[PDB]
């Protein structure tokens, strides 16, 4: 019972191409109490509203995390036209998503940052991510890149951004529906 | 939803005292219940915290196997029980209930970041 949460408040949340995956089945959640927790910058879905997303059933919901600079919000809406969609993480097109921007507050102490924030520049002829996996890379990119323009080859590129104040991070669900099975409710 | 304390007073220096928090209001059964402090002048500290879908319990590390979070099985009250007070250990006693469970170790490390619902305090004073 009551979706499990607690994992994202503690720790520090690995890179866009390490992305922390979560998923839940048979269990009531609370994703307005979740993101209250948090200075929620950026909130846009696919095939479902904001609202909906918080108030449905689900056979499972799918919560991926990580450290992500609101920065780059950018690139992520350049989609496969940049490394980020091409290299490191791209939501599923087959079932409905969101994806949040966030700033983790002074208050909520318990996030950890990073030296930086990272990710792939270029993974190789070019090795894609296909929709909801990981780069082919993720092998061989170190879980933090040392100096923006690594080149590690056993042909992965890696860039950085500065880190933060305040960590920021992202959060991507993708929720599926199904038959006698949607048992992740919100709690009432 | 209501929380109220008692329990509290004057204690002697290494004596033991019972606090309580008494718990109206709560529709579910999930949810965060937590003891914090705050001598004045300071921010407030957390201590014990109770999560009710198995009643799973922790401590801050200041408090450590001295206090010791404990909720009656009836009553759905909650308890502290303090051990080895020292005069630093003075403070106006909280009683704190979130909408959630997993809320409650973070806030536990935050001074109550993430709590929803309060009491308001009661006294403890150690010699
Ligand atoms: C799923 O999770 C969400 C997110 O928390 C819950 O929705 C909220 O419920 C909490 C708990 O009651 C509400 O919190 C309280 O906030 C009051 C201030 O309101 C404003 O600020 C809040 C942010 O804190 C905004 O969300 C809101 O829009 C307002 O702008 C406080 O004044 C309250 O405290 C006082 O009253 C309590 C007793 O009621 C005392 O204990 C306190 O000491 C103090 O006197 C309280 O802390 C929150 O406002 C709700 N948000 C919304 C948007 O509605 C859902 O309820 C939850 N669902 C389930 C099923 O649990």
């Amino acid at each position: 019972v009551e979706c499990d949460f607690s994992p994202l408040l503690s720790g520090t949340p690995p890179q866009v191409y390490n992305f922390k995956r979560l998923v839940f089945t048979n269990c009531n959640y609370n994703l307005t109490k979740l993101l209250s927790l948090f200075s929620v910058n950026d909130f846009t879905c696919s095939q479902i509203s904001p609202a909906a997303i918080a108030s449905n059933c689900y056979s499972s919901l799918i919560l991926d995390y990580f450290s992500y600079p609101l920065s780059m919000k950018s690139d992520l809406s350049v989609s496969s036209a940049g490394p980020i969609s091409q290299f490191n993480y791209k939501q599923s097109f087959s079932n409905p998503t969101c994806l949040i921007l966030a700033t983790v507050p002074h208050n909520l102490t318990t996030i950890t940052k990073p030296l930086k924030y990272s990710y792939i520049n270029k993974c190789s002829v070019p090795q894609l991510v296909n929709a909801n996996q990981y780069s082919p890379c993720v092998s061989i990119v170190p879980s933090t890149v040392w100096e923006d323009g690594d080149y590690y080859r056993k042909v992965a590129s890696g860039s950085t951004v500065a880190m933060t104040e305040q960590l920021q991070m992202g959060f991507g669900i993708t929720v599926q529906y199904g038959t006698d099975t949607n048992s992740v409710c919100p709690k009432l | 939803v209501q929380l109220q304390e008692s329990g509290g007073g004057s204690v002697q220096a290494g004596g033991s005292l019972k606090l309580s928090c008494s718990v109206s209001g709560y529709t579910y059964s999930t949810y965060c219940i937590a003891w914090f402090r705050q001598v004045p002048g300071k921010e407030r500290e957390g201590l014990a915290f109770i999560k009710n879908p198995e009643g799973n319990t922790d401590y801050a590390d200041s408090v450590q196997g001295r206090f010791f979070i404990s909720q009656d099985t009836v009553d759905n009250t909650v308890y502290l029980s303090m051990n080895s007070l020292k005069p630093e250990d003075t403070a106006t006693y909280y009683c704190a209930g979130a909408v959630s469970n997993w809320v409650c170790g973070m806030s536990i490390k935050s001074q109550g970041y993430g709590m929803d619902y309060w009491g308001k305090g009661t006294q403890v004073t150690v010699s």
